[PDB]
RNA sequence: UAACUUGGGAGUCAGAACAUGGGUGAUAAGGUCCGUGUUCGAAAGGGAAACAGCCCAGACCACCAGCUAAGGUCCCAAAAUAUAUGUUAAGUGGAAAAGGAUGUGGCGUUGCCACAGAGUGACACUGCGCCGAAAAUGUACCGGGGCUAAACAUAUUACCGAAGCUGUGGAUUGUCCUUUG
C-alpha cells in the first residue's frame, strides 16, 4: 500500500484534474510501456491490484516500474452528518493521471507476452490505455 | 471623413466596458452612422467593438 | 465536532501609494511595507515603520539598485 | 530521398500551422552558418524514410533556397498521443 | 378597407380524383391536405372554407419506406382502466385500407369547427372505382 | 447458450458470425455457444 | 381602368369617381390636388412598367378634412400599481378621383 | 458628455438563475459561502411545443406600407418538396458508461505475389452507426401527422420572420433663436 511516511499537512485542496500532463510522457526505464488517454484519480489500492495481476503473468521474467505515486490525500466525512462543522478525515491517497502519462513500464520479456501482461493491468484501472514502445 | 461606422448589433447583454466604447464613437441608436477620420486612436476603438459594428 | 480555526487579523493596506512619474509633495508616503522591499533612493527618507516618504517636491521614479534589488527616488521639476 | 523543401514568408497564423500539420507537412528551421534562421517547410512521410537510410546522426543533403546545404537533425518535438512529429531543427555544418 | 373577402355566395368547388398506385403515404397525404383546405386559389379567405372535394382510389398498394410495415404501431385507448389496443401498419392495410389513409390526412388538418367540415370532403376507396359518377370529377396529378 | 455482453471465441474451432444484427458465436462443442454481445 | 398611386407612405388602387381616405394634406377643403407618383396603370388601358411611369398623373378634388372616431389607449401591469390611459383622434383627408 | 462641491427629501440592509475563477460536500443537489460579467427583480415584443433568470431585441400614439435579428421554409403554420458533392439502415436523429464485434466509408503501413486466380493476410490512424439499455393511470424523452430524405456533414444562392430600424401624419419636453418659426 503506497503512502508517504509523513506529510506537512494532512488536509489539502483537491487537484485541478483538467488539462494535460506535465511529464512522464515517454518510456525511459523499461521497453514496453502503458499510456493513458483519459483523466481520472488512481487510488493506491488500484495500483497494488494491477501490479499483482501483472507480475503474476510474468512469473520471473523481468522487472516492472511503477511511474506514479499517491502523494495527495483525500478526506471524507462520517456517515449521517449535516453540512459544515469542520472538515472530514483522511481516507486514502490518490494521484492525478492526465492523457499522455505512462503508468507502468515492463522490461525483460518478449513483445507478444508484454501485450498480455499490460492488458490484464489495464482492466484494473479506471482509465483507457494504449500499448506504446520506446521512441526512435 | 473617410471612415463610416454603423451599429448592427444591440448593446443589450454586453459588458459595461464595451458599452462605453460605443458611446465614445457617437452611436446612440441601432443602425446609426457617423463619419470620422482614420487614426491610431479611432482605429483601436472599433477593433474593440468589432463584433458590434461594421466599417465601410 | 467543534473546530479550533476561524480567526484572522485585520488587513493592513500595504503597497505603492504613488505611481511612477507623478508629482508629489514634501511629506507624501510612497510605499508601505514589512521590511525593505524597496530601498530609499535620493531625496527619499525611511520611517520607523519601514515606510518610504519623500522629503522634497518633484516627480517620483523607481530604479534598480544592483542585482535583484530596487530603489525609488525623487527629482525636482525642471 | 533528398529533402525537397519550400519556403514560407511573413508570419504564419495559428490556423495555417494547424492546416499545415494536416496536409502532411512539417515546419522546420535551419540556423547553421550564414543561413540566418531561414524558416523552411518539409514533407512528413519523406522525412521518416530518409532518416531510416542514413541514421539519426547522419548528414542530409537538404535543398533550401534553391541550393544544396549539408545539415543534420539536432532536436525535434514529438506528440506522443498521435505518434507524429511537430517540428524539426537543422544545424548546418 | 381595400381587401377582398369571399363569402358564401361566390364559392365554386370542384371534384378531383387521385390515384394512389405507387405513391408514399406521407408524401401523398400532404398534397391532398392542401387541396381540401383551399390554399390552391387566390381567394383564400381563412375564416371561410373554399376547398375542393377530392377522391382517392386504390387505397391499397400504399408503399412504405424502411421497416414501416412492421415497426409502425397505431395505439388507441378506450377510457377503461388498462384498456389499450395496438395495430401494426401492415395489418391495417390488409383489413381496413381506407382507415390507414383517411387518418393520415385528418391528422394534418386543424382541429376546429371549420377544420372538421373540411375533412368531410374526402372519400377514400380501396378499389379502382368510385360510386360518385353523377358528378364529374377530373383527374389530378400530384406535384 | 450464454447471453453475455462480451462474446469472445474460446478455442480455435469456434467462429463469430452476425445474425439479424446480433453478434453470434457458434461452435462445434455446444458448450461454447454465446449470444447478444 | 385603374391606377396605383403612392400618397401617404402606402399604395391605393383608384378608379374614376371614387371616395378614398388618405393621410392629412395641406390643401384646403374644396380645392384640388394632383398625385404625381403613379406606379401602375392597367385595367382597360395598355399595361405600363415601373417604378414610376412617365407622366400619367392623377387629379382629384378635396372634399373634407376631419378626424376619425376616438379610441382609448389603456394598458396596465398586474400586482404593480402602474396604469395609464390615453386618447387619440387621427386626422384624415377625403378626395374624389375625377380624372385618371 | 459628463464629473466634483454645498444644501432639501428619500427608499434600500430576505435577493434569484445563467456563464466563469475557486472553497465546502462525495470532481452529489434547482445545495451552500466568496471573486467577475449578464438578465430578472422594476421589461412588454419575437424564438426555445407550454416555461420571471437561456438566445434576439428595449413598447410616446395612429396606419389593411417597406427592410432585417435570433430562429426558420412538406402539412398543422408565414417562407425552397432550392442547387452541387459525400456519409448513414438505426426510425440513428428524436435518452446512458466499462467492455464486446468480418457493420460500413476515407487516407496509409507492409510480406507471400497465393490464400482456396487476380487478387490476397496482419496493424497503425479517423468519419458515421450496432450490442450492452428493466417501472409502475394511457402511445408518453420528435410538440402532432408523417418522413430514407422532410436525417447528418460541406460549399454557394433566394425568401419568411419582432412593438428593432426606415417611410407618412400627430401630442409633449429640451436644445440651436440657420426659417417671430
Amino acid at each position: 500500500m503506497l503512502l508517504p511516511k509523513r506529510v506537512k499537512y494532512r488536509r489539502q485542496h483537491r487537484p485541478k484534474t483538467t488539462g494535460r500532463s506535465k511529464g512522464g510522457n515517454y518510456v525511459t526505464f523499461g521497453e514496453f510501456g502503458l499510456q493513458a488517454t483519459t483523466t481520472s484519480w488512481i487510488t493506491s489500492r488500484q495500483i497494488e491490484s494491477a501490479r499483482i495481476a501483472m507480475t503474476r503473468y510474468m512469473k520471473r521474467g523481468g522487472k516492472v516500474w511503477i511511474k506514479i505515486f499517491p502523494h495527495t490525500p483525500y478526506t471524507k466525512k462520517p456517515l449521517e452528518v449535516r453540512m459544515g462543522a469542520g472538515k472530514g478525515a483522511v481516507e486514502g491517497w490518490i494521484a492525478v493521471v492526465k492523457p499522455g502519462r505512462i503508468l507502468f513500464e515492463v522490461a525483460g520479456v518478449s513483445e507478444e507476452v508484454a501485450r498480455e501482461a499490460l492488458r490484464l493491468a489495464s482492466h484494473k484501472l479506471p482509465v483507457k490505455t494504449k500499448f506504446v514502445k520506446r521512441e526512435e | 471623413a473617410k471612415l463610416q461606422i454603423t451599429l448592427t448589433r444591440s448593446v443589450i447583454g454586453r459588458p459595461e466596458t464595451q458599452r462605453k466604447t460605443v458611446e465614445a464613437l457617437g452611436l446612440k441608436k441601432t443602425n446609426s452612422s457617423v463619419v470620422v477620420e482614420d487614426n491610431p486612436a479611432i482605429r483601436g476603438q472599433i477593433n474593440k467593438v468589432k463584433h458590434l459594428v461594421t466599417v465601410e | 465536532s467543534s473546530t479550533k480555526n476561524g480567526r484572522d487579523s485585520e488587513s493592513k493596506r500595504l503597497g505603492a501609494k504613488r505611481a511612477d512619474g507623478q508629482f508629489v509633495t514634501g511629506g507624501s508616503i510612497l510605499y508601505r511595507q514589512r521590511g525593505t522591499k524597496i530601498y530609499p533612493g535620493e531625496n527619499v527618507g525611511r520611517g520607523g515603520d519601514d515606510t518610504l516618504f519623500a522629503k522634497i517636491d518633484g516627480v517620483v521614479k523607481f530604479e534598480r539598485k544592483g542585482r535583484d534589488k530596487k530603489q525609488v527616488s525623487v527629482y525636482a521639476v525642471a | 530521398a533528398s529533402l525537397k523543401s519550400i519556403i514560407r514568408q511573413g508570419k504564419q497564423t495559428r490556423s495555417d500551422l494547424k492546416q499545415l500539420r494536416k496536409s502532411g507537412k512539417v515546419p522546420a528551421v535551419v540556423y547553421g552558418y550564414g543561413t540566418k534562421n531561414v524558416s523552411v517547410k518539409v514533407d512528413e512521410v519523406e522525412f521518416i524514410k530518409v532518416i531510416r537510410e542514413v541514421g539519426r546522426n547522419g548528414v542530409i543533403e537538404l535543398g533550401v533556397g534553391s541550393k544544396t546545404i549539408k545539415v543534420m537533425v539536432a532536436d525535434y518535438q514529438f506528440d506522443p498521443l498521435k505518434n507524429q512529429i511537430t517540428h524539426i531543427d537543422f544545424l548546418a555544418i | 378597407r381595400q381587401t377582398f373577402m369571399a363569402n358564401e355566395s361566390n364559392i365554386e368547388r370542384k371534384w378531383y380524383v387521385i390515384d394512389a398506385e405507387g405513391q408514399t403515404l406521407g408524401r401523398l397525404s400532404s398534397e391532398v391536405a392542401s387541396i381540401l383546405r383551399g390554399k390552391n386559389k387566390v381567394t383564400y379567405t381563412p375564416h371561410v372554407d373554399t376547398g375542393d372535394y377530392v377522391i382517392v382510389i386504390n387505397a391499397s398498394k400504399i408503399e412504405f419506406t424502411g421497416n414501416k410495415e412492421t415497426d409502425k404501431v397505431y395505439y388507441r385507448h378506450s377510457n377503461h382502466p388498462g384498456g389499450i389496443k395496438s395495430i401494426t401498419a401492415g395489418e391495417l392495410r390488409r383489413t381496413n385500407p381506407e382507415r390507414l389513409i383517411e387518418n393520415s390526412i385528418k391528422g394534418m388538418l386543424p382541429s376546429t369547427r371549420l377544420g372538421e367540415k373540411q375533412g368531410k370532403k374526402l372519400f377514400v376507396y380501396g378499389g379502382a372505382e368510385h360510386p360518385h359518377a353523377a358528378q364529374q370529377p377530373e383527374n389530378y396529378e400530384l406535384r | 447458450m450464454k447471453v453475455r455482453p462480451s462474446v469472445k471465441p474460446i478455442c480455435e474451432k469456434c467462429k463469430v458470425i452476425k445474425r439479424k444484427g446480433k453478434v453470434m458465436v457458434i461452435c462445434e462443442n455446444p458448450k461454447h455457444k454465446q449470444r447478444q454481445g | 381602368m385603374f391606377a396605383i398611386i403612392e400618397t401617404g407612405g402606402k399604395q391605393i388602387k383608384v378608379e374614376e369617381g371614387q371616395e378614398i381616405f388618405v393621410e392629412k394634406l395641406d390643401v384646403n377643403e374644396g380645392d384640388t390636388f394632383t398625385f404625381d407618383k403613379v406606379l401602375f396603370v392597367g385595367g382597360d388601358s395598355v399595361k405600363v412598367g415601373a417604378p414610376t411611369v412617365e407622366g400619367a398623373t392623377v387629379t382629384a378634388t378635396v372634399n373634407k378634412q376631419g378626424r376619425g372616431k376616438k379610441i382609448t389607449v389603456f394598458t396596465y401591469k398586474r400586482r404593480k400599481n402602474s396604469k395609464r390611459k390615453k386618447g387619440h383622434r387621427q386626422p384624415y383627408t377625403k378626395l374624389t378621383i375625377d380624372k385618371i
